[PDB]
């Protein structure tokens, strides 16, 4: 069921084939450079983004 | 949190079709989640500016914020559907009962439908590199099958809320 | 400059609409206004790096 | 972490009209830091694509990432100077030792100069209503003084880094 808890699956894709590693981020086995992270997280309210959409919604952007 | 690399990721890429293109597609959604949601909710408003007039569905930062939150939640469930080639999670933990709750709050189905269709168009535009401010940094090829699959997931959302 | 990527992150709050998050009253006042400043490490963002590498030649924002 | 509110907040702004415009000006930097930085570093490369050819200044994601990081670091110290009306923290914790560190690293000064210059122009644009995709949600009026001030901080950065 939809739990009314604002929780959503947050997926993160990693392609580190250039070899650049950040310290402490090796959380799994492999050395092809690829990883996927999945975790449930709550999605929060963003007063700033809301204020921006409220002022600028009438501006077409991105070449849409 | 699951971390999926090395041999587990090579396995994942076998129980899903077009593994490498699929991951590029997922990345294209999650990497752009904020502007997809912003541009989609902006477009539902600019097509029906009454939504943001007094006591409309997204008047006041709180209502507008709850909307942007909801669209991001939905988008992320779709992103997870495309990761696994499977919408069971989206159905179970997003869709089931969502119309019931929105009908009680009267979050209008028409503004939702339009926010959903713009998110789909936006996501499909990224996956096909028809997006104009940003292109993906992917090898060139045909991602039409996955574009259609993810459109299908947005369509389950539209259908459930209609 | 300590080579620790830390920078003053300034956050401006305007909650004059009355919508409040529980527990976020950290200073005195009844304005709705608050400025918060903390030193935080600014991190590397490989995604944005990739994007600028691909898309730098697209004029955006009407700039 | 410091919190400035009530009377604490009003010793920050000192005088009525300009102080509000200052808070709005600082809000506009931090609320748009990401795109400011992306557009300024993009403009750098735009004007000198050789910065992204082999062994150029921002060739490889690591270097590009480090540059975008630095641009935001700098932008944020500038936002703090504009909040506090003095450059002291920017000088001692951001600029002091910075050019010599760049020298050893091999970060090209010219590129820094143009990132800073575009960052300046972008921030002034927001403050003087010359921004075209996104307007600030402030009462209309003239902030030419706060544009001059923040230009000063950016020119301080330029003078040390160019
Ligand atoms: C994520 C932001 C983005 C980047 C970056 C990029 O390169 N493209 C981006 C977004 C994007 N949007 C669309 C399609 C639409 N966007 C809107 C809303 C805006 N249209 C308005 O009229 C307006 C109010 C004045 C908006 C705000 C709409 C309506 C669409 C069309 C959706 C539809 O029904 O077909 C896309 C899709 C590709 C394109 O450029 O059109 C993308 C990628
Ligand atoms: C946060 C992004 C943004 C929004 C939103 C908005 O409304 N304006 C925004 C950014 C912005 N940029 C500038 C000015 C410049 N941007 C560039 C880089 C781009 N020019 C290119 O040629 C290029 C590659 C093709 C780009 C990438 C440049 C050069 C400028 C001008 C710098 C100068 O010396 O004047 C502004 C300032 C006002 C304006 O729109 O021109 C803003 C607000
Ligand atoms: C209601 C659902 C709103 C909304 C409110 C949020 N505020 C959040 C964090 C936050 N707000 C303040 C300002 C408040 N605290 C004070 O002490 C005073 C002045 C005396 C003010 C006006 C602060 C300081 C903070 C951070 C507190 C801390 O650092 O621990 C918040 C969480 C996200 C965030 O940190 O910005 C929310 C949701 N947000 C909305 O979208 C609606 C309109
Ligand atoms: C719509 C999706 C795009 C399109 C995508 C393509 N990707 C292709 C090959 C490819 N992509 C990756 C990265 C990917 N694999 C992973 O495991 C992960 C992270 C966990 C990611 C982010 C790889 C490694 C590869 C293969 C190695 C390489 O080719 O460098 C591809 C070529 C066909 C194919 O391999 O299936 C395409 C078409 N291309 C487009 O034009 C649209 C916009
Ligand atoms: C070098 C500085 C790069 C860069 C690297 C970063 N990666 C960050 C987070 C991260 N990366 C992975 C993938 C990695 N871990 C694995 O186990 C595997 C293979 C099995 C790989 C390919 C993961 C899982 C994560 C998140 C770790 C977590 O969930 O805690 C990252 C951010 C660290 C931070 O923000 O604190 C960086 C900087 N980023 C760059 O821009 C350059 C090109
Ligand atoms: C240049 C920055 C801008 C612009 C700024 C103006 N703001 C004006 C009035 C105003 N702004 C605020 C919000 C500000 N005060 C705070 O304490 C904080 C902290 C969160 C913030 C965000 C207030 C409270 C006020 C005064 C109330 C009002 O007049 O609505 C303003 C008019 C100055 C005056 O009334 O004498 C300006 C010009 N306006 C522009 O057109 C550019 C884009
Ligand atoms: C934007 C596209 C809409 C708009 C949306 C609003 N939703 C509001 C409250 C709300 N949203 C949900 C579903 C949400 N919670 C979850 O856990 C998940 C999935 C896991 C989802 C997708 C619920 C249960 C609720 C009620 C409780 C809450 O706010 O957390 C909302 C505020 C309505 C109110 O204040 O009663 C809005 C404004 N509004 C629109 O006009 C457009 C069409
Ligand atoms: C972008 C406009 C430039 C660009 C910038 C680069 N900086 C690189 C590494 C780096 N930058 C700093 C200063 C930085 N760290 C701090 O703590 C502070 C201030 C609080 C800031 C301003 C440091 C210490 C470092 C060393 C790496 C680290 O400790 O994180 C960098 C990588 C250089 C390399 O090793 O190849 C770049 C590319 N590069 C450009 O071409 C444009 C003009």
């Amino acid at each position: 069921a939809m739990k009314k808890d604002s929780k959503a699956p947050c997926v993160e894709v990693f392609d580190e084939r250039d070899g650049c590693k950040a310290a402490g981020t090796q959380k799994a086995s492999g050395d092809d450079g690829f990883c996927v992270k999945v975790s449930m997280k709550a999605i929060g309210f963003n007063a700033a983004e809301a204020a921006s959409v409220t002022k600028n919604y009438g501006i077409k952007r991105f070449g849409a | 949190a699951a971390y999926v690399g090395g041999a587990d990721l090579q396995a994942l890429k076998k129980f899903v079709s077009e593994g490498n293109k699929r991951m590029d597609s997922v990345n294209a959604i999650v990497s752009n989640a904020s502007c997809i949601v912003s541009d989609s909710v902006s477009g539902m408003v600019c097509e029906n500016p009454s939504l943001i007039a007094p006591n409309g569905g997204v008047y006041t930062n709180r209502k507008m914020a709850a909307c942007l939150r909801d669209a991001e939640i939905i988008l992320r469930y779709v992103s997870y559907s495309l990761l696994s080639g499977d919408s069971s999670v989206l159905e179970d933990r997003c869709l089931n009962g969502l119309k019931e709750t929105y009908a009680s709050l009267g979050v209008p189905a028409a503004g939702n439908a339009r926010t959903i269709s713009i998110m789909k168009a936006t996501v499909i535009g990224f996956i096909t590199n028809n997006s104009q401010q940003k292109k993906l940094s992917t090898p060139a090829g045909d991602c039409s099958a996955l574009a259609s699959e993810v459109g299908g997931y947005f369509d389950k959302v539209s259908s459930a809320l209609a």
